[PDB]
């Protein structure tokens, strides 16, 4: 099972950069080909999941319209660090994050899921 | 398993006579595909003209009248992987005179790679009338002999003195 | 009043008792490896009683005093520790809960407190330790020692790998290295054999090697094992020598490092062997054995209708019999067992059957006469004895057999105890096992105290990464079959580190637990596990113990035979005769000359052999010739000779015998036990123990007759599979389930076999194979995962099935192993006792000129002091002779060379330039300023420095160090030849041994180690000789077979160099489950009778099963019986010194 690490809740004000922090843990060494990193949002508990950001040989940034091009990765998975940073927060960004990763030769998927709660 | 053994260099006219080529492979374990050619050029002839190939299991012969007919393949049957590769002739004849240059070629079939190799083992051998006992052999004969006959002479040679010593002893006392 | 209270309290014969019940309660809930979440409200409570058990001590005792009561014990301080932990737990804690939880196992150790007596066995224990810090010292140094020769010797050797000749694209082997890693990347660019973990092991030198052509020797990469078996470092170089020392795998890396470093350097693993594991083990077992003498008997000293059935009640008490009646039971018993050992695989229907009508009239007797036997004693005489009550539960369990686990009906075969009362042998094994429970029980519970808080720890500090990483320890994916996961299975492993199997296991803990966590619990367990198991073995077994011209004629050929040049002569031949015999092998077809030589050789060695029996008759005569015994031995060997020489003359030869007896000329070194005085002395010295050994056997024999006859009820017939042929793997059940399902798919598939282990359960006899191997822990566990896999006799095996088969194993191991074992060394040892009582108590291992020399060696034991010397007279040479004496400096000295020491052990593989550099430079100081001393006592003493023999030992190591780095210096500019310098440098190691001067406690055990060298000396002729007389039997017999397992190019028989390296990895009896597996197979498919092996007369490659079976399974037990002779000698000696 893979280990991770995320607030639950994260609170910024609106306007501020968010850092969504993760923690990745597995045993072994992380593979460039072998590892693999997804984040999607939703608006809500059971909204659709729209997929954001992926790792695959290298960071894929969907650039979807809803963030506009605020998103930017912000973690070394090397160190098992999954972590991105959703710059100058918008209040339609309150909503879930969740990271999947997905890491060979470790069978099982980690998840982590932020709720994102934008100040006033 | 397999050693490298050299062939013999003298073969009686009329009589039939085999020529050992043995080459052994590094590795055992290890499996490849060989193929061998001999070239024969006769004495006082300089060149050679090859012979025989030996590919696959059936064994080709040149038309050449000197060793057409009298050749039988020895070596290693059915492997498909020779190693050991060796020439047996029949009705051995002073035509049959010279150098003898055996090449062989293999296939080794590794995880990747897959390796040629060229090794070549030459025999020469000189037909005789009658066959010559080894110097090796009658040296050793006459060489044992003289040990037996030594140490014999030796021994009776003791006991003349230490016998004669022992009778006089008696007659002392 | 509340003191009062609480004092009644704490004094009762039920709280002790109620502490005890709830501890024992709380290990069964450690062992749940992931316990249901409402556990925890039990696991409060435990906490409930430990505080109250707790808090009453302290409130009794303190009196508001500080609990000064309380504290003053050291065992009090423990239940404080676990308190505290239970309570700072809740309290904010620690990140790791598993490593703080696993402090929870420290309450197991409150049991030590609660139960009686225990305190005192655990103290008894410590007591041992302190004697042991002498050796220690002493075993460190010694390891050290042999870790420098290693390292300069070896480092970087077990890199080599061969790295493929052509590369595309402009590839180098510097590119190719960086960019990939991949097993299967790895694979395609260096050799790998055929499925094993890492790259194979080549080299240099012509007597090492060898890669395929096409492949060319490079050194790059990790060392094998996961670079856990490496050379390389000074603390790397100490873990492969500490394994060489125990001995554990040791023949791998024994085998791996004379691949690299080829065989010349087999002599590195002679001496280490032979010094370092042999002897350093020896010496900790007499330690604790001579000071488990002493506290075991310092303590000791100190103490000192009504009526019809008494008429037929009477008439039974007289059928007794016990003349008659009670001895013909007992036949009946033998015979019953005889009967039981009848069993195979397959086995006919008609037969089968008469087995089960056979079982029941023995039942019915074994239980007619227990009926009957009641009847004559009455219920309550009858169940007095405590034989009968043994007797009584057999009986009952069959007869609920026939209608109400079939295998405890397997069980009647104890019964064949019974004998044990008339045999005085069986009487003292029944002994043996009572005092471990007995008197000793205490001592005992310990060890299983231990081993299961070892089995508890190993599991929670390493349970949950072993299934996260399996991948690291694992390709498949899933747990390895030995793994820390669970309570059975952690405490399987724990149990294999007590027999000396540490090192495969400790491997895999590292991969997925790291490095420091898995050495630490791994050397704990293996020196404390150790020490309990090496006192109760000890504990156990010391308790347990307590004309007439022809009289001319005749005359004078008896002064031939006499006189010293014909005894001399004629030792000569002998060692001549058998040095012959070396030479011929596989290549004796190349060198056709000396073969020829050495046919003629053997004849002028035959006549002379001849000759020399007939002056042997006409001086000894008939009756005198006969009535010896080494007569008859060399009487023999000359016939099988003659045979030999008369049938070849004649012709008429090769057909079987003759031709076989050939193969029996290996026994013409034989003749030489008789010339040698030292080779002749310890030959009558095991003759003196086969009459008592014989005793020892039967016991043995018996004893495992019932495991091997309870083993093949349990496993006959089920050790079949269906394997993959290509890479042995079995296939996994869902399909293929039984053998008629297995034989389908090889009719459409053509490498699928259905086939059995080899060694295995299947018959009586082949039982006693597989019990043998499982006894010796050599090629034990490939048997033990057959026996868990079974499933039944004609299904294929599942994975693990039975699981608890395992404990078969163990209880075996335990009683044929541990108390056998401990029966065979005390008659032996005990027996060589009384031969030493015999002959007015004087040693039996050394010939009588060896006598005068050990005395010599007694001598120098004396510390008479010698003269003081005096200062000259002139006060410049006056004050360095001033200075010089003075002990303070020396102290200086000393200090110097450990400083010196620490300096060898920082080089490392790989180190660079500026590093090396400065290595060499402060090594020149060291020389200089050494060299500085030996010149200043020199100036000083005069010709009194020459008087000391520690000073000669110190004025000879700097002209070798100064030598030794001049040489290395012009081999470097002649240059050509790395290899004589790494040789040259060992002169070094030299100024190391100086420090043993220093210490006075490790120069006693030295002291001891030269005296015993005499002895030893004898014992290593005759073992050398009985070697080389199975080295010769093995290059006729075993050259030719199929290279399998542990036969493979070196390491083979095919020629005298390369069977005496085998024979020496076998006198351990490791490994030698490996060379005899090739031997074992006959017939295809396992291996083709009739082959071609060109340049060789002789067909087929096929080890001959009987033969094979009875030339292994003899020496290993030879060999054991030699080596519990080096024993024997080593502990003489060592009493003698530390008793001075
Ligand atoms: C026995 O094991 C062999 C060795 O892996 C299996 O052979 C493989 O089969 C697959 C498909 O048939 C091939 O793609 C592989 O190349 C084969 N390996 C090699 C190197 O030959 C084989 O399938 C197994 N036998 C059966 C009957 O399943
Ligand atoms: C041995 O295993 C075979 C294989 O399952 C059993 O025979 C049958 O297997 C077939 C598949 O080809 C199934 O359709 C049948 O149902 C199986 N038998 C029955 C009666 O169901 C066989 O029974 C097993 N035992 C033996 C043959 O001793
Ligand atoms: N498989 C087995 O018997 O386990 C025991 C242990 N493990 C090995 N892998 N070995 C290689 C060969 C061997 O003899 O089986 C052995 N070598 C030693 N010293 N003990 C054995
Ligand atoms: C990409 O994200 C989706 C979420 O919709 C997830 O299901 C999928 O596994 C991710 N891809 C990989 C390769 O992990
Ligand atoms: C032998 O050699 C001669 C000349 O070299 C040739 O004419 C003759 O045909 C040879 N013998 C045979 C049988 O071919
Ligand atoms: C060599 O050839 C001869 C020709 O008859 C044959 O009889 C012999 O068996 C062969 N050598 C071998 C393989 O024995
Ligand atoms: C050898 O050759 C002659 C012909 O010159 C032939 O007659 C003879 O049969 C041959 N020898 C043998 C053994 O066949
Ligand atoms: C290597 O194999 C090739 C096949 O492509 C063949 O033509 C060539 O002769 C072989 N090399 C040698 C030296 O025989
Ligand atoms: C060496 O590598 C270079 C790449 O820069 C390549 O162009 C060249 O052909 C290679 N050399 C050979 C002999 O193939
Ligand atoms: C292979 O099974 C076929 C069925 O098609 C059968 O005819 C054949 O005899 C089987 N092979 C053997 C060796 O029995």
């Amino acid at each position: 099972s893979m280990e991770v690490t995320v607030p639950a809740t994260l609170n910024v004000l609106n306007g501020s950069d968010a850092r969504l922090p993760c923690t990745f843990n597995s045993c072994y060494t992380v593979n460039h080909k072998q590892f693999s990193l997804n984040w999607t949002y939703q608006e809500c508990n059971n909204c659709s999941e729209e997929m954001f950001l992926q790792f695959r040989m290298k960071i894929i940034n969907l650039k979807l319209e809803r963030f506009q091009d605020r998103v930017e990765f912000s973690g070394n998975p090397s160190k098992y660090d999954v972590s991105v940073m959703l710059r100058n927060v918008q209040p339609e960004d309150e909503g879930i994050y969740n990271c999947y990763i997905m890491n060979p030769p470790d069978r099982h998927r980690g998840h982590g899921k932020i709720h994102l709660q934008v100040l006033m | 398993g397999c050693v490298e053994v050299d062939s013999e260099t003298e073969a009686v006219y009329g009589m039939t006579f085999k020529i050992l080529c043995i080459s052994c492979k590094r590795r055992s374990e290890t499996n490849a595909e060989t193929f061998t050619e001999w070239t024969f050029r006769q004495k006082g002839t300089e060149e050679f003209v090859k012979i025989l190939r030996y590919e696959n299991e059936v064994l080709q012969l040149e038309e050449d009248e000197r060793f057409e007919g009298r050749v039988v393949w020895n070596g290693s049957r059915g492997t498909k992987d020779l190693q050991d590769l060796s020439i047996f002739i029949t009705n051995v004849t002073y035509n049959h005179s010279g150098d003898y240059e055996c090449h062989v070629y293999r296939l080794l079939f590794f995880e990747n790679y897959e390796h040629n190799t060229s090794v070549v083992k030459k025999i020469h051998i000189e037909v005789v009338d009658k066959a010559n006992r080894d110097m090796a052999s009658i040296v050793s004969e006459i060489m044992m002999y003289v040990l037996i006959v030594v140490l014999t002479i030796w021994l009776v040679a003791e006991m003349i003195y230490c016998y004669k010593k022992i009778a006089a002893a008696t007659e002392t006392a | 009043p509340l003191r009062r209270i609480s004092i009644k309290i704490l004094v009762h014969s039920l709280f002790s008792m109620l502490i005890m019940c709830t501890i024992l309660t709380n290990c069964i809930f450690m062992t749940m490896n992931n316990p249901p979440d409402w556990t925890k409200n039990v696991e409060y409570t435990f906490t409930g009683i430990y505080t109250f058990e707790s808090l009453v001590k302290i409130l009794a005792r303190g009196f508001c005093v500080g609990e000064f009561t309380f504290l003053r014990d050291p065992w009090n301080w423990l239940d404080f520790v676990v308190i505290v932990f239970a309570y700072l737990t809740e309290f904010v804690n620690l990140g790791n809960v598993s490593a703080l939880r696993t402090f929870r196992v420290l309450r197991a150790l409150k049991t030590i407190s609660v139960i009686p007596g225990l305190k005192t066995i655990v103290g008894a224990l410590i007591q041992s330790v302190k004697k042991l810090s002498d050796v220690m010292i002493l075993t460190v140094f010694c390891l050290s020692v042999f870790a420098l020769i290693g390292l300069q010797l070896f480092m970087g050797n077990l890199k080599h790998k061969c790295f493929r000749n052509s590369l595309e694209n402009n590839e180098t082997l510097e590119s190719i290295m960086n960019t990939l890693e991949s097993e299967e990347d790895f694979r395609k660019y260096f050799y790998y054999l055929e499925g094993s973990k890492d790259a194979l092991l080549c080299g240099f030198s012509t007597d090492s090697g060898q890669c395929p052509e096409g492949y060319t020797c490079v050194k790059i990469g990790r060392n094998p094992d996961y670079g856990y078996t490496s050379f390389d470092t000074f603390s790397w170089a100490f873990l492969a020598l500490f394994r060489l020392m125990t001995q554990d795998y040791w023949e791998n890396l024994y085998q791996q490092t004379l691949r690299a470093a080829g065989k010349t350097y087999m002599i590195f693993f002679v001496v280490v062997i032979f010094l370092g594991s042999f002897y350093l083990i020896n010496l900790i077992l007499a330690v604790v054995a001579m000071a488990y003498k002493e506290q075991n008997q310092a303590n000791i000293e100190e103490a000192k209708c009504s009526p019809y059935w008494i008429k037929f009640k009477k008439c039974i008490y007289f059928i007794v019999m016990d003349p008659f009646v009670d001895l013909a039971i007992t036949i009946c018993i033998v015979l019953n067992t005889l009967f039981m050992a009848m069993e195979h695989h397959p086995m006919t229907e008609e037969f089968k059957n008469v087995l089960a009508i056979g079982n029941l009239v023995f039942t019915g007797i074994f239980a007619a006469e227990m009926v009957l036997k009641l009847i004559a004693m009455d219920p309550y005489e009858y169940f007095q004895v405590g034989w009968n009550i043994f007797d009584s539960l057999i009986v009952t369990l069959s007869l609920v057999e026939l209608f109400l686990l079939s295998v405890l009906r397997s069980f009647r075969l104890l019964r064949v105890f019974k004998l044990a009362k008339s045999w005085p042998t069986l009487n003292m094994l029944i002994k043996i096992i009572g005092n471990s429970v007995g008197a000793l029980g205490n001592l005992t519970l310990v060890l299983a105290i231990i081993v299961f808080i070892f089995a508890v720890v190993g599991m929670q500090l390493f349970g949950k990464s072993y299934k996260e990483c399996v991948c690291k320890i694992n390709d498949d994916c899933t747990l390895p079959r030995w793994h820390m996961n669970d309570f059975f299975h952690s405490f399987l492993i724990v149990f294999r580190v007590l027999c000396g199997e540490w090192i495969e296991t400790m491997w895999d803990c590292m991969e997925v637990a790291g490095q420091a966590m898995c050495l630490i619990v791994y050397m704990m367990v293996m020196v404390i596990g150790n020490l309990v198991v090496l006192n109760l073995f000890l504990a156990l077994l010391l308790s347990s113990f307590s004309g007439k011209i022809w009289w001319n004629i005749r005359k004078t050929c008896y002064k031939i035979v006499e006189h010293s040049w014909f005894e001399s002569f004629i030792v000569l031949m002998i060692l001549l005769s058998s040095g012959a015999l070396a030479f011929e092998d596989i290549y004796i077809e190349r060198k056709k000359t000396i073969k020829i030589i050495l046919e003629y050789a053997d004849k002028i060695f035959t006549y002379i052999f001849i000759l020399e029996m007939l002056l042997k008759w006409i001086a000894y005569g008939y009756k005198t010739y006969f009535t010896n015994a080494w007569c008859w031995l060399d009487f023999l060997i000359v016939d099988v000779s003659l045979v030999t020489l008369v049938a070849n003359t004649l012709g008429y030869s090769d057909l079987g015998p003759i031709k076989s007896l050939r193969t029996l000329r290996a026994l013409r070194p034989l003749r030489a036990l008789s010339r040698f005085e030292g080779m002749r002395v310890v030959v009558n010295a095991l003759i003196g123990a086969i009459p008592s050994i014989m005793n020892v056997l039967l016991v043995c024999l018996i004893f495992w007759l019932i495991f091997s006859i309870m083993g093949v009820n349990l496993f006959a017939g089920k050790f079949y599979e269906c394997i993959n042929t290509t890479d042995g793997s079995r296939f996994p059940a869902s399909q293929v389930p039984n053998r008629s399902e297995c034989f389908a798919l090889m009719n459409v598939s053509q490498n699928v076999r259905w086939k059995n282990l080899k060694v295995n359960f299947d018959n009586v006899g082949l039982g006693y194979l597989s019990l043998l191997q499982v006894a010796t822990f050599k090629g034990w566990t490939i048997i033990m995962y057959a026996a868990v896999d079974s499933v039944n006799v004609d299904k294929q095996p599942k994975y693990e099935y039975s699981l608890y088969m395992y404990i078969y194993f163990v209880v075996f191991i335990i009683f044929g192993s541990f108390f056998t074992l401990n029966l065979f060394i005390g008659v032996i040892i005990d027996n060589f006792n009384q031969q030493k009582k015999k002959l007015g108590g004087q040693d039996i291992f050394m010939t009588e000129e060896q006598k005068k020399y050990y005395n010599a060696m007694k001598k120098l034991g004396s510390k008479k002091p010698q003269k003081p010397i005096p200062r000259p007279g002139n006060k410049i040479q006056g004050c360095i002779f001033d200075l010089v004496t003075n002990q303070a400096f020396d102290i200086s000295i000393m200090v110097l060379i450990c400083l010196n020491m620490v300096t060898m052990m920082v080089e490392k593989e790989g180190q660079s330039q500026h590093m090396t550099e400065v290595l060499y430079w402060i090594n020149v100081v060291f020389i200089i300023l050494f060299t500085g001393e030996c010149v200043l006592k020199l100036i000083s003493l005069r010709h009194y420095y020459f008087t000391v023999g520690w000073n000669i030992f110190d004025f000879v190591v700097v002209i070798i160090s100064i030598v030794g780095m001049f040489l290395a210096d012009l081999i470097e500019t002649y240059f050509v030849s790395p290899t004589l310098f790494r040789v040259i440098r060992l002169a070094r190691i030299g100024r190391i041994l100086r420090l043993v001067k220093g210490a006075k406690g490790i120069r006693t055990l030295l002291f001891a180690l030269m005296m015993s060298l005499p002895a030893l000396f004898n014992i290593g002729l005759l073992l050398f000789l009985v070697m080389f007389i199975y080295a010769i039997f093995g290059m006729s017999n075993f050259a030719y077979v199929k290279k399998e397992d542990g036969i493979n190019d070196m390491f083979n028989f095919e020629t005298f160099g390369n069977s005496m390296i085998c024979l020496f990895q076998i006198t351990t009896s490791a490994g030698w489950d490996g060379l005899l597996a090739p031997i074992l197979n006959s017939k295809p498919p396992d291996c083709d009778p009739k082959k071609v092996h060109p340049g060789s007369s002789v067909e087929g490659d096929c080890g001959n099963p009987s033969v094979g079976i009875f030339y292994f399974v003899s020496y290993i037990i030879i060999s054991f019986l030699v080596v519990v002779n080096m024993y024997i000698a080593v502990i003489l000696e060592n009493f003698s010194v530390a008793t001075e």
